[PDB]
């Protein structure tokens, strides 16, 4: 089974950098996984996520 | 935070305030307690919300819609990427702002949608719909030429009571049967239809017939028309003739009885086509031919 | 709102209303040519200072001309389309004098939420743009106009009053190769004579021209094949304004038919305010144009109208000078050249 | 580029929009051209498989091949002859038999492509990139349409549906494999074919090598299984900017037959799909082949027999012309579904500016 966090403790803080792998898209923006901090979902709203099709 | 209760304290109110719009300022109140900056507590919760709301319903799709259009306004909101505390207030404040803007918008209503009137041109409105009655009434006040006229529509008797309403006015009133709508062709001159939502492009939601109408006035060349406010805005297309989230069954044939239990069933919603209506009423400048789709696509993006 | 402010700035505008009103102007075309003359001048002249103010000036004066005359739509359209130009500028100088601006595209939720200086000469340009756009209408359609009719297949044409309409028809014919018969109805009270000038231009072109009593379109209509209005304005819903008499009968004879109806016009002939009615746009001509005699002739009421309007139903494709586009969906494009604010005065 | 024209048969007095008539059975080759082209275009000469969506796709296929196999030469540039040799291609292409918007579509964004890369960018590297943003363009501009297609077709599709379909709309087939075997729903799928093509017959043999429930249908009549059809999908090839279609065969016919009895019709496509170029009928634009898939006595498609058939000289004057693309209405599909999700084709062209 594969679980448990990459660093120390279980919640990230303020400014650090995490990269994420998509699932799904649309609705709400991506309430997605991270491979740089535990397996638990966190989300991004339709706004931060892009800065410049997108949809696509 | 409590939906269920709200629903409950709102079902045949109306008049003063608008049913969706009460809604949409408890929807605000709701959201304006577990932050709009912590997404991820927040859009979940609404989710949640939305749910418990559709849980609720049994013949309407209006609630879900002015939700969608909450959370599109809601997303809209946080493109300034500056300061996070501003939005937020901004937000807070857009709630009773909503209400407001209704009163603006009606007072725009009574002021380009009253160049219609002509000599002679006797005026149906059909369902029911604050906006219309509105309308109506600021005809009566300006005094062009008119005739207000009522219909035998079977909810839970909205059709006696638009007429009641009607009567209070004093201007001579003649009714409609949703059968005997038929014999109107002409002598009626302009067939008006007021909305409980509108979808994509022509699409609109009211109750116990629409498509029919429609259907009746294409056969006539007839002016069809479709009569709002500001706060109904879906994204919605249905597939067959007719297709809804439906609570009341199409073509229940009735189990065998002899004593009566369960007879009132059928098709109690109704949808209309883009071909049909010639013109469409909103307070938004003046526009009919296919903006609200233009609009959602500006939204949306998906 | 009348005359009052103007002194010895601008007098022209009395011209103009006289003009409208006992008709030494004549075309659409020359109309504009009008109102792009009158614009320049109140550019040259007026004092500016303030912007917001400038524009209020600019809708009064606007609503003054609405009040002076209906019938003519260029005129406003042009005026309209102006103040849109106006109006960018404006939003940009704003912008600028501020200092986030735009996030994907052009968005909704603009009217709930929130949303020295120089503009002289972009006002000029503006009217550049507005005179190259009139310049001409059927250099920029028929390149789109020799691909619908072909071979062995027959028109059915109303209205030669429209001076583009002729121009197509003309550009049409053409080629060598290619051959086509012409059915041309007459509309008696109003445009007879214009109907003989086309059919006489029709047999000099070298083509086999069908003259058409006002009557024997039913008794033809098997073998017809194409409608096209001759519209002098264009609407919101898609409607037009025809260059006057006998088009709605032919126009319903085809829907009954379905047998393809085609509108040919022009985005500057668009206008952004809807046809509440036809009632109020549309005027009658001559009564005594039909019968004579005037002693006896007060029980003799008669009845003719010029002006003709056709529903948002009947129609089809609009094919312009930038191309095709169709009933449901002008909106845009004259949402593209006449903005929000500036359609209500 | 090698030999045109020298070929049978007459102008024909009745349809002549298009030029009507070639290469087929190569001799004296030229030696900068790839033969992967020329296979394709043997293969399209007598095709009965592919229709618009798969075509572009293996196009773009080749395409991709070709720019794999070319590297920047020593005298000429990178940008220097490309266009020119794209134009060739194309034109070869036109020669073959006439071409789809979505390949045009396609081309243009090739065009852009090269414009954009400047040559004095290292060329190793370059191609490096370049090849990965094609792939990127494909996944995106086809599969991930297909994807979204499917869903909205999801949302959309009641509790068990019986499905009317026309020809070897290839989308359409893999959405109803994906209900019969992903989902797991039931799938009552009828299938119209015609004489001249036998694509709907290979759309039957398909669904029946994966377990499907199939009703085969012919010309005579249609209407024998409706009067209980419900929902139905049409074949598509090409949109307009009017809210037409241009697609194969009698789909008008069953259009208007829907209209007519209890239901409209609905079509979804891809995204890049749509033209910003206008038509109005089965005149405009006719898109044919040789006289020749009804003189064979029906069957299969090579037998080679002796009878009666083969007379387009031979007697006293006679033509056995056909069509193969005609005019689909607009007033009966309501529906339009892209990578835009949601839409009606009243909205003709509200993506064309978003794009």
């Amino acid at each position: 089974t594969s679980h448990c966090r990459f660093y120390e403790n279980k919640y990230p803080e303020i400014d650090d950098i995490v990269m994420v792998n998509v699932q799904q898209i649309a609705e709400m923006g991506a309430y997605v996984k991270l491979l740089e901090y535990d397996n638990i979902e966190g989300m991004i709203l339709l706004s931060e996520l892009s800065r410049r099709s997108i949809q696509k | 935070f409590n939906i269920t209760e709200t629903y409950l304290r709102f079902l045949e109110e109306d008049t003063e305030m608008t049913m969706p719009i009460a809604a949409i300022e408890a929807l605000v109140t709701l959201l304006r307690i577990k932050t709009p900056e912590t997404a991820a507590e927040m859009i979940n919760t609404i989710k949640s919300s939305t749910e418990e709301l559709i849980k609720s319903i049994p013949n309407s799709v209006s609630l879900r819609a002015g939700c969608d259009i909450f959370m599109r306004f809601v997303l809209r909101n946080l493109h300034l990427y500056g300061d996070w505390e501003n939005c937020k207030q901004h937000l807070i404040e857009n709630g009773q702002l909503f209400v407001s803007r209704a009163k603006k918008s009606r007072n725009k209503i009574a002021e380009i949608g009253v160049d219609f009137i002509a000599d002679d041109d006797i005026i149906l409105v059909h369902g029911y719909s604050r906006a219309v009655f509105s309308l109506l009434n600021h005809a009566a006040n300006k005094f062009i030429r008119f005739r207000c006229v009522v219909t035998e529509s079977r909810p839970s008797k909205q059709g006696n009571q638009l007429y009641t309403l009607l009567e209070q006015k004093g201007i001579p009133v003649t009714l409609i049967v949703d059968s005997a709508v038929g014999a109107v062709i002409d002598k009626v001159d302009k067939v008006f239809v007021g909305a409980e939502g509108v979808a994509e492009s022509g699409g609109i939601i009211n109750l116990v017939g629409t498509y029919s109408v429609g259907v009746l006035a294409h056969n006539a060349r007839k002016p069809f028309y479709v009569v709002t406010e500001s706060h109904k805005f879906v994204r919605m297309f249905p597939l067959s003739s007719d297709d809804l989230p439906m609570a009341g069954p199409p073509l229940d044939f009735t189990r065998r009885t002899d004593d009566l239990e369960d007879a009132l069933r059928g098709p109690t919603i109704d949808y209309t086509a883009q071909e049909y209506i010639t013109a469409l009423i909103t307070d938004l400048g003046v526009l009919t031919p296919s903006a609200v789709s233009e609009e959602l696509i500006k939204m949306w993006y998906d | 709102h009348p005359n009052a402010a103007t002194s010895d700035v601008n007098v022209t505008i009395d011209t103009f209303v006289a003009k409208l009103k006992r008709r030494q102007v004549q075309g659409s075309y020359a109309i504009a040519l009008e109102t792009l003359q009158l614009l320049m001048r109140f550019i040259s002249a007026a004092r500016w200072n303030h912007v917001n103010d400038l524009i209020e000036q600019i809708r009064d004066l606007g609503n003054s001309l609405e009040k002076a005359h209906p019938t003519a739509f260029s005129c406003g359209n042009v005026i309209r389309r102006i103040l849109a130009v106006l109006r960018d500028e404006v939003e940009e100088d704003t912008m600028s004098t501020t200092v986030v601006a735009e996030p994907l595209i052009s968005s909704m939720f603009n009217l709930l939420q929130k949303p020295k200086t120089d503009y002289r000469q972009v006002a000029i340009q503006g009217i550049k743009d507005l005179i190259d756009e009139i310049k001409n209408i059927d250099e920029g359609i028929q390149q789109i106009a020799i691909d619908l009719i072909h071979d062995h297949e027959i028109l059915l044409t109303p209205t030669p009053d429209s001076k583009t309409v002729l121009k197509f028809l003309i550009t049409a014919r053409e080629r060598s190769n290619r051959t086509f018969t012409v059915l041309v109805t007459e509309g008696f009270p109003n445009n007879t004579k214009n109907a003989h000038e086309f059919a006489k231009k029709l047999a000099q072109h070298n083509i086999e021209t069908l003259v058409v009593p006002d009557s024997a379109v039913f008794a033809l209509m098997s073998r017809v094949g194409k409608v096209i209005i001759g519209t002098k304005a264009v609407f919101v819903n898609g409607g037009t304004i025809s260059s006057n008499s006998g088009v709605s009968s032919v126009c319903e004879c085809a829907r009954e038919f379905r047998t393809p109806v085609f509108a040919v016009a022009g985005l500057y002939k668009l206008s952004p305010l809807y046809p509440f009615d036809v009632e109020k746009f549309v005027e009658f001509g001559g009564s005594q144009r039909i019968l004579p005699r005037m002693d006896p002739r007060k029980r003799l009421d008669t009845v003719n109208q010029i002006t003709d309007y056709v529903p948002p139903e009947n129609i089809d494709i609009y094919i312009t000078n930038v191309g095709g586009f169709n009933p449901s969906f002008i909106y845009r494009i004259a949402w593209d050249n006449y903005k929000q604010i500036d359609v209500h005065l | 580029p090698g030999i045109s024209s020298v070929i049978p048969t007459v102008l024909e007095q009745s349809f002549d929009n298009s030029s009507l008539i070639s290469v087929k059975e190569l001799l004296l080759n030229k030696d900068l051209i790839h033969p992967s082209i020329l296979l394709l275009t043997s293969h399209l000469a007598h095709y009965k498989i592919v229709g618009s969506i798969p075509r572009c796709i293996a196009m773009l296929e080749v395409f991709q091949i070709v720019i794999k196999d070319y590297q920047t030469p020593k005298g000429t540039t990178l940008s220097r002859n490309l266009t020119s040799y794209l134009s060739h291609q194309i034109d070869l292409l036109k020669k073959a038999r006439p071409l789809s918007v979505t390949m045009g579509n396609a081309i243009r964004w090739l065009k852009q492509e090269i414009s954009l890369i400047d040559p004095s960018t290292p060329d190793k590297a370059a191609k490096k990139d370049l090849c990965e943003k094609i792939g990127q363009f494909a996944k995106e501009k086809i599969e991930l349409a297909d994807q979204l297609i499917i869903d909205n077709a999801s949302t959309q599709i009641e509790e068990s549906t019986t499905i009317v379909t026309y020809g070897s709309s290839k989308v359409l087939t893999e959405l109803l494999l994906h209900n019969a075997i992903s989902l797991k729903k039931n799938i009552k799928v009828i299938v119209v074919d015609s004489r001249p093509l036998f694509e709907g017959r290979k759309m039957a043999e398909t669904l029946r090598n994966a377990g499907v429930n199939v009703m085969y249908a012919l010309i005579t009549s249609l209407d024998t299984i409706f009067n209980d059809v419900d929902y139905v999908f049409l074949g598509a090839h090409s949109i307009l900017s009017n809210g037409f279609l241009y697609s194969r065969a009698g789909t008008a016919m069953l259009a208007m037959s829907a209209k007519r009895r209890n239901i409209p019709v609905l079509v979804c496509c891809e995204s890049l799909k749509f033209s910003q170029r206008v038509q109005l009928d089965s005149v405009t634009f006719n898109e044919l082949a040789d006289p020749n898939d009804l003189v064979n006595i029906d069957y299969e498609n090579p037998v080679e027999r002796r009878g009666n058939k083969g007379a387009l000289l031979n007697q006293f004057i006679k033509e056995r012309k056909f069509e193969k693309k005609k005019l689909a209405m607009e007033n009966k599909p309501k529906g339009n579904k892209i990578g835009g999700k949601k839409g009606s084709e009243g909205e003709s062209k509200d993506a064309s500016n978003e794009e």
